[PDB]
């Protein structure tokens, strides 16, 4: 039931074997011959055309890679509930400054 | 300022490679007139003209990373540039599977570990279309 020399020697020999296989393969000048849900994603899009129209586009994504990246943003944006917020902050700063100026007028 | 030099590898057909090699090792400026390189605005297509004879070229991506290493004493070597592209002369087509050395052949297919979960750009385009829209309806689907 070795817990000491057996493990150490086994690791050492596997190390020498891999080192020696890599050296040989790499220095070879031999020529080498040239050789979960199963569910797709479909999106419906509603847009307005020039003049007056309301066409709807149904687009199906069968690439599971595109799927993963697409959904992950929605799930994030669904939990994410901004230029508008920055504008609101600017309005807040303006109001605060006006209030401070009113305070200065009251003091003087 | 200093701009890092951009080195790539040029692969020629073997007879044209022998003429270009003889003209390089000769060292005259006669080679300058003989060998020209025209790169097309595709970015992955060209002509290499050896002795005014046009050859069709493709700039391909190499699977490994090479590095040019210069030396003055042949004991200490200084890295000068990274090479990753080759203008072979005679997208998926612009990717080279083999490496330059003989042991590295079919490296991308066999000696490269592949880990997987363009696509990101397509997802960004889809998000932009959803934004330009009004109502979006989504369902993970089944066979249909």
């Amino acid at each position: 039931r070795f817990s000491v020399a057996e493990h150490q020697e086994r690791y050492k020999e596997e190390c020498q074997r891999i080192f020696d296989l890599q050296n040989k393969v790499l220095s070879s000048t031999e020529v080498l011959s040239t050789d979960a849900t199963g569910r797709c994603l479909k999106i419906y899009r509603t847009f307005r055309d020039e003049e007056g129209k309301e066409y709807v586009r149904c687009e199906t994504v069968r690439k599971p890679a595109v799927i993963d990246a697409y959904v992950r943003i929605r799930t994030t944006k669904d939990e994410e509930f901004h230029r508008e917020e920055m504008r609101k902050e600017r309005r807040r700063i303006q109001e605060q400054l006006r209030r401070l100026k009113r305070n200065q007028e009251k003091e003087k | 300022p200093h701009e890092l030099e951009s080195q790539f590898i040029l692969r020629l057909p073997p007879e044209y490679a022998s003429t270009v090699r003889r003209a390089v090792q000769s060292g005259h400026v006669n080679l300058k007139d003989r060998l020209t390189i025209e790169l097309h605005p595709d970015g992955r297509h060209g002509i290499v003209r050896v002795d005014r004879v046009p050859l069709a070229s493709k700039l391909v991506d190499l699977p490994c990373v090479m590095e040019s290493l210069k030396t003055i004493d042949k004991k200490t070597f200084y890295k000068t540039a990274d090479i990753c592209q080759m203008l072979v002369s005679t997208e998926k087509k612009f990717i080279w599977n083999h490496g330059i050395t003989l042991p590295l052949k079919n490296v991308r297919k066999r000696r490269f570990r592949k880990t997987a979960k363009d696509v990101e750009k397509e997802v960004k385009r889809l998000l932009s279309t959803d934004a330009e829209a009004v109502s979006t309806r989504w369902e993970i689907i089944a066979e249909d």
